[PDB]
């Protein structure tokens, strides 16, 4: 039943606040120390902060020093992160680990809550088709996709004809245009014979702006 | 700040093999070291405590080693689901440090890829913006190289390519280049084509299409 | 007893006598042709039923002992010579002693009283005896008793490999770790500590605390060997200085032996800084 669930994670001005929350649940909270670990999109691990078992004693990276502040509440198996004066470098996923021990390894971590730090306004995304009109030339295989332009903050989730269609896909992992709009793009490789008697639509999904869209792709 | 340093980076290796990967503190840390493991878009999971001890639910042919400041994960007889990125963490001094990571790779044979392009949907155009795509499907391995030419003239740095993954089935990559152009600059040209030099193609292969 | 027949008379130990019977052996062997021809009945390929008539030959020869000329060459007849003999022998090399052993090799009463007395005039079990003594019967050590083990020279104690102190109980394992802290206290930290490591068995609380400031890393193994009443009398601190890292693990043996007790003797709000999640003990304040 162990579960850390992390929340409050979203979008922040620079030189923002944001307070964070790690939900214990199937565990004695009161008798173990934990920390937050922080990932960059695509770069790798790096130690934050951390909380003894008694609340007192509490440690920090020389990167956040005195702009973050872990704090922890038994009663409610709660533990918080404040972060004040946010950079563009702040921006990542934070996991809340729990060690097996104070000076020990952490041994669970959570699914990990994302924070995005921009002046970039929330977008939700334009959804575009790529017709397989020219791709059914391949011979016996098609490739068609849409295509989802000017979105902010990330994530979004892409699935075809609603989640029934699965084989041959491929949402590719999302860039970030001058704009400062990161910018995806979702295709499928089906036979060439399906066209037209086979009706495809891909299923947008942006929850950060409530915008979700049902497109259909369709050569001519 | 202790400097945690893993060798190699990137590894691709077959199943059932006996895959070595290696950790080296700047200084001393006796035994407080631990392995961990990541597969994408999925939270780290513990390997290893104290360079040595086996975590609970982990599986045996892991074995960590080690002390002073040389240790070794080591994958016996790896599985589909060990090809992931390991993690070696000292514990020792604040603060606490990890490595680059080992981004642990399937291997096979070469893969030509499967290449397709795709005009600007008229409903892109009405907006404004104007975009043309370049889908290279499966090939192996990661290495290719798209290259945009209108009118044959080589369009550098107005384009974002993107890569998935290794597959779970095929064991193979996948690809996205994405040439974003103005609806007037679109207007203005014929001939649109991405050239694809890759290991697996003998030649560079340059699928093309005109403006209707 | 009897005459031995006409040519049986053996004028040299040959091959022909693996054919004479044992009465004929009994009369036609000269007794002390055997002795300055010992050499050579090992290849001869003589029947036990043979043998005991070539045993009880040379008893004969030396009611008193056995020179150690015999006892170099004596061959298969060790298993045959009764204990009570060997109880008297003046063996006093280390060739005879391996020679002996060999075929030993191929409890044995006559094994134990044999070795008994290569020390017993040797004076003390030195370094060289214990290592080729263990080379044929390694739990040797682990076999003697509490206060046999007391003559033991502390230098010899460098022979002992980790592999003898495995079948070693307490009550031995106590007579053997002074002498070991005496061998090895010319020594420190990351050198002391792999030596001194097995016989931890015999350890009490006083020295335990030495080795924690010392800032040894110690495994849970290890400490599950440390006597019960050792490990009582140590602080929370002292405890999670000795496993350092490897306290992690100390959860499992929760409800074990040497820890069990050691926790309830502790208070909860002691424990709780270990981070481990362990339950018993004084909710005081
Ligand atoms: C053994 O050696 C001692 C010391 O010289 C000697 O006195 C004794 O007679 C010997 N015993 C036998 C049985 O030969
Ligand atoms: C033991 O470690 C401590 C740090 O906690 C430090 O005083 C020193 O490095 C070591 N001291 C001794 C006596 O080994």
């Amino acid at each position: 039943e162990v579960q850390l669930l992390e929340s409050g994670g979203g979008l922040v001005q620079p030189g923002g606040s944001l307070r964070l929350s790690c939900a214990a649940s199937g565990l004695t909270f009161r008798s173990y120390a934990m920390t937050w670990v922080r990932q960059a999109p695509g770069k790798g691990l790096e130690w934050v902060s951390g909380i003894s078992v008694s609340g007192g004693i509490t440690y920090y990276a020389d990167s956040v020093k005195g702009r973050f502040t872990i704090s922890r509440d038994n009663s409610k198996n709660t533990l918080y992160l404040q972060m004040n004066s946010l950079r563009a470098e702040d921006t990542a996923v934070y996991y809340c680990a729990k060690r097996g021990a104070a000076v020990g390894s952490f041994d669970y971590w959570g699914q990990g809550t994302l924070v995005t730090v921009s002046s970039a306004s929330t977008k939700g995304p334009s959804v575009f088709p790529l017709a397989p009109s020219s791709k059914s030339t391949s011979g016996g295989t098609a490739a068609l996709g849409c295509l989802v332009k000017d979105y902010f903050p990330e994530p979004v989730t892409v699935s075809w004809n609603s989640g029934a269609l699965t084989s041959g896909v491929h949402t590719f992992p999302a860039v970030l245009q001058s704009s400062g709009l990161y910018s995806l793009s979702s295709v499928v490789t089906v036979p060439s014979s399906s066209l037209g008697t086979q009706t495809y639509i891909c299923n947008v999904n942006h929850k950060p702006s409530n915008t979700k869209v049902d497109k259909k792709v369709e050569p001519k | 700040d202790i400097q945690m340093t893993q060798s190699p980076s990137s590894l691709s290796a077959s199943v059932g093999d006996r895959v070595t990967i290696t950790c080296r503190s700047s200084q001393g840390i006796g035994s407080w070291l631990a392995w961990y493991q990541q597969k994408p878009e999925k939270a780290p999971q513990s390997l290893i405590y104290a360079a040595s001890s086996l975590q609970s639910g982990v599986p045996s042919r892991f074995s960590g080693s080690g002390s002073g400041t040389d240790f070794t994960l080591t994958i016996s007889n790896l599985q589909p689901e060990d090809f992931a990125t390991y993690y070696c963490q000292q514990y020792n001094s604040y603060p606490l440090t990890f490595g680059g990571g080992t981004k642990v790779e399937i291997k096979r044979t070469v893969a030509a890829p499967s290449v397709f392009i795709f005009p600007p949907s008229d409903e892109q155009l009405k907006s404004g913006t104007a975009s043309v795509v370049c889908l290279l499907n499966n090939f192996y391995p990661r290495e290719a190289k798209v290259q945009w030419k209108v009118d044959n003239a080589l369009q550098s740095g107005n384009s974002q390519e993107s890569v998935t993954e290794q597959d779970s089935k095929d064991s193979t990559y996948s690809l996205s280049s994405t040439l974003t152009l103005s609806k007037a600059d679109y207007e203005k040209h014929k001939v649109y084509a991405c050239e694809v030099t890759h290991q697996g193609l003998s030649s560079p292969v340059t699928k093309s299409f005109n403006r209707g | 007893k009897t005459a031995c027949p006409s040519g049986k008379k053996a004028r040299e130990i040959d091959e022909s006598l693996i054919f004479y019977k044992k009465w004929e052996l009994e009369a036609c062997v000269d007794a002390a042709l055997l002795a300055t021809q010992m050499d050579r009945v090992n290849a001869i390929p003589f029947t036990y039923e043979q043998l005991d008539v070539l045993k009880h030959k040379l008893d004969e020869l030396y009611p008193q002992g056995y020179p150690e000329s015999v006892i170099q060459h004596l061959g298969y007849l060790f298993l045959k010579m009764s204990p009570e003999d060997i109880r008297k022998w003046n063996v006093t090399s280390l060739e005879t002693l391996k020679a002996l052993l060999e075929v030993n090799k191929g409890p044995l009463p006559q094994v134990a009283t044999l070795i008994d007395r290569f020390v017993k005039g040797r004076g003390q079990l030195d370094k060289d005896t214990l290592d080729t003594l263990t080379a044929f019967y390694p739990g040797y050590l682990c076999s003697l008793s509490p206060e046999e083990l007391s003559s033991v020279p502390p230098s010899s104690i460098w022979a002992v490999r980790p592999q003898d102190l495995d079948t070693c109980d307490p009550r031995q394992l106590d007579v053997l770790y002074p002498k070991a802290r005496l061998a090895f206290q010319n020594m420190n930290g990351s050198e002391y500590f792999v030596k001194i490591q097995s016989f931890l068995g015999g350890a009490p609380t006083e020295d335990l605390k030495a080795l924690s400031q010392q800032n040894v890393s110690m495994d849970l193994a290890t400490f599950m060997k440390l006597r019960t009443d050792a490990v009582l009398p140590l602080t929370v601190a002292e405890v999670q200085k000795l496993l350092g890292p490897h306290v992690e693990g100390l959860k499992a043996e929760e409800r074990h032996r040497p820890v069990r007790d050691w926790i309830l003797r502790q208070r909860q709000d002691d424990l709780d800084t270990l981070g481990l999640g362990l339950q018993g003990g004084i909710p005081n304040g």
